[PDB]
């Protein structure tokens, strides 16, 4: 519902016939989660570049991001009090127990604060809807307090989500064509607008 | 009665009676009664634990401002009457006496005021009102009001709780002391700084005790 | 409500809670039909006592060989001793199938007819080889400290724990396989040096576990 | 009522009818009747064992130091021979022991002299057969019997106690606590031994190893030498 325009040239929310994964609840919270997430990667695969550019931080760190060791032939970084695979073992514990349980509300809704869970229940009981159960934590703050506000809130969510997968996208096209750092193109383009764009990069 | 932010509601039990109740359990841990009480008193316990460790520390690094508390854990770095004392028999009566005294008070916990005389000296017994509070000879001025008196205890121990652990932290990164990394920051406000101090800490990486080396430890990897 | 292995999941038909651990674990139905489904209780039955034995010897044989009281370690000890000594593989064998094969050929019977056991076919006793439940058979000998007697609620505390700690002690036999057959070292040595440095000595350096 | 853990409650089939109790089965043994009594007999009997013994190493080793009372079994010479001690030794006592299990399993059915009719034990309960066995008793059969158990739970822990402090520092137990008394640290366990996720250290056993008695040649191992710390 928010962030809509009128705009589905191809039209999918049909709510009719639908079925499987195609279903406007599913898909809506996809897209949803698809903005936080995206939000989260723009901020990561931008920080440390200013963040050294600004000199805050030693050099050591501040390499370009998709050489942090995800992709090691893009280059890898060490010094981590750990192994890549060391930490991706733990990585993968926590976010299955994440995941599965928030697909386990959606699934069978409020039904999961009840097996007990160390007290941690009374919150994962939120609302009846998915990627908006608030509760104490979820909401922290009591935001929303008009509701006129807390829709205007729920726009503006969506719309730098939406943003936010746009400006991730155009750092992965960088990357790989000019293969220089999201901030490296920026202070380029500002050199020269003319002089350093993708004609120039032809 | 204020809450911990202008704009939010408390908790149904976060109700406004247990001192300090500023209404805040974001992650909801004050459900069950029982589980209440023993974070309570846990609470208890570890408020005026850190305040008697601040104290300590505080003290010590004052009249002798050579100590480096840090460090004095050293069986070395031990006053000259009793300074190179023998481990075993050290740890065996600590452990015995703390043994004792905590079984009694969790005693008091399993059954609220069930052991308020004294198994020998039947002649005396400790009047007890509420959960963790001995009282009696436990206060010999006696002053308990006593509401606000243990709203006081309450803030004030939490702030000697992260006092503590900010104290810990600083030594760990810097090596220094609190007055010296004060007079530091003195010295320079901009130099002496976390920023400068982090991504580096100052462990003597399991130093070797009289029997063997003990793992040390660093609470984040700066080294 | 009971805690299901899967949490938010509702159990299946048969699996209700009546028995020891019934946490709701069976996705693939093998416990539909009763008959199969107290075969296979006294079948996990069984197997958790062995392997509770299984850790007990293994990790105290294991404990003599790190500390200097040379004894072997366990995936050794059945070939040094029986050339220690003057054994033989088939006497030993031999014997040790007898004895099993009458023991449990006797409880098998008992399973099939669930009470001709103690019917003094025996030399001449009854009230102890006759079942109490489907794989309980305590009677003066098989339980004859004689808790099974008493405070059914504790007894059934006490099947609760039995079966807690066999499926441990299975899952932990089967780490001792892997542990060895992996490192090709001693299981506490392994132990010993993942506490060197977890951080390092772990399957993700073994190389093996984790084949890149 | 004094409870073995004051504040505490005790479990439903122990009572407070038998001498000595205080509600400790913690794992309610107690649970069936003839157990019970087996448990109580067997208790009585370790009882009056363990205070035997520990009298008797403690006179010993006063009377005749020098004289390892572990060692006794090999030091001890005899102009009789020890097949014929042991003979005589498992004869009477199987008889005197088969006696009394022959009295619990028959309750009061072999309280007669079977030679000296004219001889005969009046009736009583089980582990306290009085009469002539009780001849002399100043006071009350109350009291008496919490004495006895008091003292034969003591003498268990006294012996072995005496068993472990003999295996760590093969000394009478009386100069070993001259020993502790003139070393009021040092004279620890911890201050012996401990462990650490870094080692274990465990001081080491004082009985050699198998002794050689007249061909024989004991093999005698420590007591779970292995986990001693
Ligand atoms: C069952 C009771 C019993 C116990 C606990 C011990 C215990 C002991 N005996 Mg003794 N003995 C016992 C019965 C007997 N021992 C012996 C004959 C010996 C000998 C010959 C030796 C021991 C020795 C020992 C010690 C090591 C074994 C240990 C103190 C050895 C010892 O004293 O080592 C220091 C030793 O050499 N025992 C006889 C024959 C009369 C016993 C008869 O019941
Ligand atoms: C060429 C083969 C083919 C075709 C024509 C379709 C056709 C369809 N699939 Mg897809 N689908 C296929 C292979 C195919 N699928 C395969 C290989 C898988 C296994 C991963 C799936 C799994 C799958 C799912 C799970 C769903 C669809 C859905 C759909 C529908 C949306 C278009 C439509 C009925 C959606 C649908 O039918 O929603 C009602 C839907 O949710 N498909
Ligand atoms: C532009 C940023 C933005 C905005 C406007 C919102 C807006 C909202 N979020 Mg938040 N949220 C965001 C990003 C944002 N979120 C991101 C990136 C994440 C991922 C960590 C989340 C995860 C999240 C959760 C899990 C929940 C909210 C909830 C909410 C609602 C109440 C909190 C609030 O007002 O904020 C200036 C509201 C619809 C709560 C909600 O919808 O409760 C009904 C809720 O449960 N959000
Ligand atoms: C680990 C130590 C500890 C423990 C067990 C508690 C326990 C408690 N705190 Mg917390 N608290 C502590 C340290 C601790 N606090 C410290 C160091 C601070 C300073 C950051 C505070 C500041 C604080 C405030 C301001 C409030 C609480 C409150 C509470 C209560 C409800 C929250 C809860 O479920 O806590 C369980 C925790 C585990 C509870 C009695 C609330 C209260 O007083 O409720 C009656 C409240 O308003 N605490
Ligand atoms: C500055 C903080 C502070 C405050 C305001 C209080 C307040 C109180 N304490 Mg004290 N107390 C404190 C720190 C504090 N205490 C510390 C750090 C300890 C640890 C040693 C204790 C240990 C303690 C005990 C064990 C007892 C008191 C008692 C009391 C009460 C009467 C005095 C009152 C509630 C007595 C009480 O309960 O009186 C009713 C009592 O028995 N306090
Ligand atoms: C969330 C962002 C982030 C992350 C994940 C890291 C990660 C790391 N930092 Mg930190 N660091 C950051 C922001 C971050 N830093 C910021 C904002 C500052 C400025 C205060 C620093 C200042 C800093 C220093 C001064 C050092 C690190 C160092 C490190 C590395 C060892 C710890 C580690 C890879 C250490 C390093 O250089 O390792 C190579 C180190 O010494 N960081
Ligand atoms: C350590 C866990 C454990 C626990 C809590 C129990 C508990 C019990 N066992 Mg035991 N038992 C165990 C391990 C355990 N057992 C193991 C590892 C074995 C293999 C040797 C056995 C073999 C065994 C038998 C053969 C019998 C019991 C019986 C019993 C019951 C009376 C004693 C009780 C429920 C008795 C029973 O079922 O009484 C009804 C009985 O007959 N157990
Ligand atoms: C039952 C519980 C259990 C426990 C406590 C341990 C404990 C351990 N295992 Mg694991 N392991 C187990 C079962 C268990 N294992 C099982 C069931 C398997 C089969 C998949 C394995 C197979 C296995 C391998 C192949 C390796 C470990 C290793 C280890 C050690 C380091 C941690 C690690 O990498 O894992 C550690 C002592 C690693 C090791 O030896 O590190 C020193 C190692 O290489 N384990
Ligand atoms: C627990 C039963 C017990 C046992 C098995 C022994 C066994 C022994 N005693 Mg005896 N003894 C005991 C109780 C026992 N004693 C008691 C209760 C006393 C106190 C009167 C003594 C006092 C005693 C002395 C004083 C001596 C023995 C001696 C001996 C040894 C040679 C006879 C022999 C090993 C003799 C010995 O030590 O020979 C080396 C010896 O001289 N015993």
């Amino acid at each position: 519902l928010p962030g809509d325009f009128g705009f589905d040239p191809l039209g999918l929310l049909d709510p009719v016939n639908s079925g499987g994964f195609i279903e406007p609840k599913w898909l809506q919270y996809s897209e949803v989660i698809h903005a936080r997430w995206a939000m989260l990667g723009a901020a990561g695969c931008i920080a440390p570049e200013v963040l050294g550019a600004a000199g805050l931080i030693p050099d050591a760190t501040n390499i370009k991001w998709f050489e942090s060791g995800v992709i090691p032939p893009a280059g890898s970084y060490n010094g981590y009090w750990a192994d890549p695979y060391t930490i991706f073992f733990v990585e993968i514990v926590a976010m299955q127990f994440a995941e599965l349980r928030r697909l386990q509300d959606f699934r069978y809704p409020g039904s999961m604060g009840q097996q007990y869970f160390l007290g941690l229940e009374a919150i994962f009981k939120g609302s009846g809807d998915a990627a908006y159960p608030g509760g104490p934590f979820f909401n922290l703050f009591n935001l929303g307090k008009t509701e006129a506000a807390m829709k205007e809130l729920k726009l503006k969510e969506i719309k730098n989500g939406r943003l936010a997968m746009l400006a991730m996208l155009g750092y992965g096209a960088q990357a790989v064509m000019t293969g220089k750092g999201p901030f490296q193109n920026l202070v380029e383009h500002l050199a020269d607008p003319v002089n350093n764009n993708i004609l120039t990069n032809f | 009665r204020k809450l911990w932010a202008p704009g939010v509601v408390a908790p149904e039990y976060l109700k406004g009676d247990l001192a300090g109740d500023y209404g805040w359990d974001p992650l909801g841990l004050g459900a069950d009664p029982t589980a209440l009480k023993w974070y309570r008193q846990s609470e208890l316990q570890h408020a005026r634990w850190a305040m008697l460790g601040v104290a300590g520390v505080l003290v010590q690094e004052i009249v002798k401002p050579d100590v480096y508390f840090y460090e004095a854990g050293l069986p070395q770095n031990l006053p000259e009457p009793f300074t190179n004392i023998n481990m075993g028999g050290l740890l065996a009566w600590e452990f015995i006496l703390m043994h004792w005294v905590e079984v009694r008070r969790w005693q008091d916990y399993k059954n609220f005021g069930s052991v308020n005389e004294d198994p020998i000296f039947k002649g005396n017994k400790v009047p007890n009102p509420e959960m963790g509070y001995p009282g009696g000879i436990f206060d010999p001025f006696g002053f308990s009001n006593l509401k606000e008196l243990q709203t006081k205890e309450i803030k004030n121990g939490r702030l000697a709780m992260i006092a503590y652990m900010a104290f810990i932290l600083q030594a760990q990164a810097t090596g220094k002391g609190p007055l010296a990394a004060l007079s530091a920051h003195l010295s320079n406000p901009f130099g002496n700084n976390i920023l400068k101090n982090i991504g580096t800490c100052t462990v003597p990486h399991s130093v070797d005790v009289q029997g063997l080396t003990i793992p040390l430890t660093c609470l984040w990897p700066g080294s | 409500v009971r805690p299901v292995w899967f949490p938010g999941n509702p159990p299946p038909a048969h699996l209700d809670g009546s028995l020891a651990g019934d946490y709701g674990f069976d996705p693939l139905f093998l416990g539909q039909e009763p008959q199969t489904l107290k075969w296979y209780v006294q079948a996990e039955l069984v197997h958790g006592r062995f392997a509770m034995l299984g850790a007990a010897g293994i990790i105290l044989t294991s404990i003599g060989a790190k500390v200097g009281l040379g004894f072997p370690e366990w995936y050794d000890a059945g070939k040094v001793v029986v050339e220690k000594n003057n054994i033989d593989f088939p006497t030993l064998m031999v014997i040790q199938f007898y004895l099993m094969g009458w023991a449990e050929t006797k409880r098998w019977y008992d399973f099939k007819n669930p009470g001709s056991q103690a019917d003094g076919s025996f030399l001449g006793f009854t009230e102890e080889f006759k079942g109490l439940e489907n794989g309980y058979p305590g009677g003066r000998f098989f339980d004859p400290m004689g808790l099974s007697r008493g405070d059914a609620a504790k007894y059934q505390e006490y099947k609760q724990k039995e079966v807690k700690n066999g499926r441990l002690a299975m899952i932990a036999c089967l780490g001792f396989a892997a542990q060895y057959a992996a490192t090709g070292k001693g299981p506490l040595d392994n132990l010993a040096d993942h506490l060197a440095d977890p951080n390092h000595v772990n399957f993700a350096t073994n190389g093996v576990s984790i084949p890149i | 009522r004094p409870l073995w853990l004051p504040g505490s409650t005790p479990p439903a089939h122990l009572k407070g009818d038998l001498p000595g109790d205080f509600g400790f089965d913690p794992l309610g043994l107690g649970a069936n009747a003839e157990s019970l009594k087996w448990f109580k007999e067997s208790e009585l009997v370790h009882s009056r064992w363990a205070m035997a013994a520990v009298a008797g190493i403690l006179v010993q080793e006063i009377v005749r130091p020098d004289v390892f009372w572990y060692n006794a079994g090999k030091e001890v010479e005899s102009p009789l021979g020890p097949l014929g001690l042991l003979a005589v030794e498992f004869f009477l006592m199987h008889w005197v022991e088969v006696r009394r299990w022959q009295d619990l399993r028959k309750p009061g059915s072999v309280d007669q002299d079977p030679i000296f009719s004219q001889y005969k034990l009046p009736p009583h309960e089980v582990g306290y057969p009085g009469g002539v066995f009780a001849p002399f008793i100043p006071g009350d059969l109350a009291e008496l019997k919490v004495k006895e158990i008091k003292n034969g739970r003591l003498a268990m822990l006294a012996f072995v106690g005496f068993v472990m402090a003999a295996q760590v520092t093969g000394k009478g137990p009386i100069a070993a606590l001259q020993e502790h008394l003139a070393d009021p640290w040092g004279t620890t366990i911890f201050s012996k031994a401990a462990v650490v996720p870094g080692q274990a250290v465990a001081p080491p056993c004082k009985i050699p190893a198998s002794v050689s008695y007249k061909g024989i040649e004991i093999p005698t191992p420590c007591f779970l030498q292995g986990l001693w710390p």
